[PDB]
């Protein structure tokens, strides 16, 4: 009804199927609500401006390994999926 | 004091919601109204299963709060003050967890027996009749708490029955006994 | 069984599924999660509750997406056994990993497998000679027995087991199951070479030989069922071919040591140097999977790296107490140049006996130790003051322990490349004369050198001959 | 800006919680005016729930849990320029010296990002020095890492100051003397000291700027010290 319209309103919409937005952070990991699928060992880019490689896929909630200074992340930011296992151009 | 504790961890919240409507007086009544204002989250589909998981603010969870006492203007205040606690807590992830436990307080408070009688395959209702009548027959039956017979089917449970309700058990399924024949057997 | 699930977790190579229906599969079942890297094997580990089991996955585990579709296969995974075994080098799973194609199978068996009971048992009594002089020596081996190495591995250690090998392998003849957890993959490209051209394998033929590698690039929990793997292989033959087998485990310490990494992401309070708590089931039940019942009798070799060579370390300890003969070669005597590398003060057999090798054998053995540890004993008075400083009479003393310590290499000719002396095997009954001759001080008259990287006591005096001119 | 609630106090670890969404970046410092002047925190942590964990640059011996902070936005902004010459500056960047404010053309964060790849300069060079057996038998180089051995005492502080005497004919360069967790006692001494062999002339010019580490400053303080040093 409108206090479903009014829940609809204060939600920050989106499933988080392939993006996260991130939760506690601190000793270069972070802890990510959403990234629904998720594939284990990806590479996952913050908005941080950042990369870091998922390591521990848990119930709920996805630990990042940040690669790079701790300054970079902040809470609540948003990470969006390379979509890729780690990967290094080669050639 | 509540009719018997049990659950620790959300039970301590459903207990102190038992007592504190003990307090009320009105049990029921906190009951009924948070089975219905429980209901209607469930029955909210979008958001009202979507946002049972917390990852948004404090502000904003209480801004949820206060679009659930739109949703419903009978909820009592105790009730009221448990979305409160809810909030503040800001664990919302056991709240059908805490109305099922406050189901069980309640429902001890009014007095019913629990029980199920899991076989591999629904009963007779010949045999339900008879069981229920064994069963008040039987001084398990304090004659203060009737009995919920639930039939489940368990094929894995070849054969038999089982009959449970307190922690008092008889079990002549089938599989058991074969169990037992087959092992002394191999003896 | 068809079991749908949904990946909970995905904690390091620990998956967690989360049954939707009220169907449960037991601990020690099976499960595979179809992927494009085609099935992977997850084995039931725990039960965690709530249609929530937890399994440790068996394969690699990057790239699961969580919540992806399990199914179970129920039960213990089921090798393939039969004699269509040799001749084939198997994955943990049972893959044909020689790529010889499907194993024609017979009977496909559970790679958990109660011990045998204590009325099964039966005690050897065998004498099972090498022909290397150090063993035959200080420790006699026996068929059916525990055979056991200690220090760092493939540093020497495996090129010991390549020995025992060749010379126990032939001879035995009959079946044997080389299984070789964690090893390195090259080492076992030439073990799989070298047995092709040395017949055991003849692959145009039959062999009578079989092998199980896990290589130490498998992931941990990989490792930690190779060995259980490879067990089940050697009980098909203990037990259904009921002939003698042979069995080769190397290392044991990575079943412990694959244990101890699953263990902490299972979620066990660490035990002490961090080994997992159900350590010592875990090496027992293992240790008593290989056995020689009256059904039939498995000479098994295990070879133990010992990290850091600390042998205090909890799990070298307790895989000292499990082994029926230990011969524990040290690093220090890898510096002093003899190889074989085995420490003669701490070999032990129960088969080093005066009724089961004989009074003569053992007072030739009797002497040795004696001797040998006069010169360990006085080794802190040669460094601080010269041997000229010791007593006259034990200076014969340590003249004749140095003789005998260099006496103690045998050139080994798997070794052969590396020592670039070509290897010797020297007879039981040549060995204690051999020695007793030295003992008595016979041939003590010649150069330290003579002795040094030189077979039998008659080779010694040729060696003698040789240095003269 | 943004202000907080101290929601602990446990150690010198005291956890802040802040207004919604708008939260401090982690190395910012963090400001609590306290009747000790102020003290100022790092955020170290994000705790989530709009809290923090933050370390403590000044003794927290009280503190009422819900005093007001404030974020500076940003790791402790030290002043820089000639001016700072021959000035003791305590952790949070201000005069000890008590020759009062420090008059500052810009001031810079305490973190910073060590140079590129390609800043690094492609080569060595042997950086000259007065004493012979030095720069003989263990030439100092330029920009290099030498490490002294030896006690205080010796001559090692003379050493020290006759390296500073050196760096002004060599280069007539600057000097920073960070004294990491330095007695307070020996402390005094080496600026009188300083002062008196004139690497410092506070009526004329000074080389060395003096950064003092005293142990008893907290030990997160302890920690920052040398950071700071670094930046200027």
């Amino acid at each position: 009804s409108i206090l479903e319209e009014r829940i609809k309103g204060v939600s920050d919409e989106a499933n988080l199927n392939e993006t996260g937005r991130v939760l506690a952070v601190g000793d270069g990991i972070a802890r990510v609500f959403g990234l629904n699928n998720i594939q284990a060992e990806e590479l996952v880019e913050f908005s941080s401006g950042v990369k870091g490689m998922a390591l521990n896929l848990e119930p709920g909630q996805v630990g990042i390994v940040l690669f790079g200074s701790d300054r970079l992340v902040k809470e609540g930011e948003l990470v969006k999926r390379t979509g890729n296992i780690v990967d290094v151009p080669v050639g | 004091p509540p009719p018997v504790r049990l659950f620790g961890v959300e039970g301590t919240y459903a207990t102190a919601l038992y007592q504190a409507a003990a307090k009320n007086s009105s049990i029921d009544a906190a009951f009924q109204s948070l089975q219905k204002v429980e209901s209607t989250v469930k029955k909210n589909p979008k958001l009202g299963h979507l946002l049972l998981n917390p990852a948004l603010s404090l502000k904003d969870r209480n801004s949820v709060i206060d679009a659930i006492v739109e949703t419903h203007k009978n909820l009592d205040g105790y009730v009221v003050n448990l979305l409160k606690v809810l909030s503040e807590n800001n664990r919302l992830g056991c709240f059908e967890k805490i109305a099922s436990d406050f189901g069980v307080l309640n429902d001890a408070h009014n007095g019913l027996l629990k029980g199920t009688v899991t076989s591999a395959e629904p009963l007779d209702p010949k045999s339900f009749k008879r069981i229920e009548k064994a069963l008040s027959a039987s001084k398990l039956v304090g004659q203060g708490k009737s009995l919920k017979l639930e039939n489940v089917v368990k094929p894995e449970i070849k054969g038999g029955l089982i009959v449970e309700l307190g922690d008092k058990t008889v079990d002549l399924s089938i599989s058991t006994k074969i169990q037992k024949l087959n092992k002394v057997l191999e003896d | 069984t068809p079991i749908t699930g949904k990946v909970t977790a995905v904690i390091g190579a620990i998956v967690d599924v989360h049954f939707e229906q009220s169907e449960l599969p037991a601990i020690l079942n099976a499960l595979e999660i179809k992927t494009p890297q085609g099935k992977l094997v997850l084995e039931v580990a725990q039960h965690l509750g709530e249609n929530t089991v937890r399994t440790i996955a068996m394969d690699g585990t990057e790239g699961l997406v969580r919540g992806e579709k399990v199914l179970d296969t129920g039960g213990p995974i089921s090798v393939p056994v039969g004699r269509e075994t040799l001749g084939r080098i198997i994955n943990v799973i049972g893959e044909p990993i020689d790529e010889r194609g499907p194993i024609k199978s017979k009977l496909r068996k559970p790679i958990h497998a109660d011990p045998p009971s204590f009325a099964e048992q039966s005690t050897s009594a065998e004498i099972l000679e090498t022909g290397i002089k150090v063993v035959d020596l200080l420790a006699p081996y026996a068929r059916g027995g525990k055979i056991g190495l200690f220090g760092g591995a493939g540093v020497g250690k495996t090129v010991f087991i390549q020995e025992l090998i060749n010379n126990i392998a032939k001879a035995h003849g009959g079946f044997s199951v080389f299984t070789g957890v964690g090893e390195r993959t090259r080492e076992g490209n030439d073990l799989y070479r070298e047995m092709k051209e040395t017949g055991v394998i003849n692959l145009e033929g039959e062999s009578k030989v079989a092998l199980v590698f896990g290589q130490m690039n498998e992931p941990p929990g990989a490792r930690a069922r190779v060995a259980l793997t490879g067990l089940t292989i050697a009980e098909y033959f203990r037990d259904e071919e009921g002939q003698d087998v042979l069995l080769f485990i190397d290392n044991i310490f990575r079943f412990t040591q694959a244990g101890s990494e699953v263990s902490a992401l299972l979620g066990r309070i660490p035990s002490a140097v961090g080994y997992q708590p159900t350590l010592a089931t875990d090496m027992g039940l293992l240790q008593e999977r290989i056995t020689t019942t009256k059904k039939g009798s498995v000479t098994s070799v295990q070879a133990v790296y010992v990290p850091a060579d600390d042998l205090t370390d909890p799990a070298p300890a307790t895989t000292f107490a499990h082994l029926d003969a230990t011969t524990v070669l040290s690093r220090g005597i890898s510096e002093l140049g003899i190889y074989p590398a085995v420490d003669p003060l701490d070999s032990k057999s129960r088969l080093l006996d005066a009724a089961v090798v004989g009074q003569e054998h053992y007072d030739v053995a009797s002497k040795v130790q004696e001797t040998l540890q006069t010169y360990k004993s006085l080794q802190d008075i040669i460094a601080i003051l010269g041997m000229d400083e010791l007593s006259e009479q034990d200076k014969l003393t340590v003249e004749r322990a140095r003789k005998i310590q260099r006496f103690l290499s045998q050139p080994f000719a798997v070794a052969e490349v590396f020592t670039g002396i070509p290897g010797k095997l020297v007879r039981l009954k040549d060995t204690v004369a051999s020695f007793k001759a030295v003992l008595e001080g016979k041939y003590d008259n010649i150069p330290e050198h003579a002795f040094y990287m030189v077979g039998g006591i008659e080779d010694v005096v040729a060696k003698a001959e040789k240095l003269a001119a």
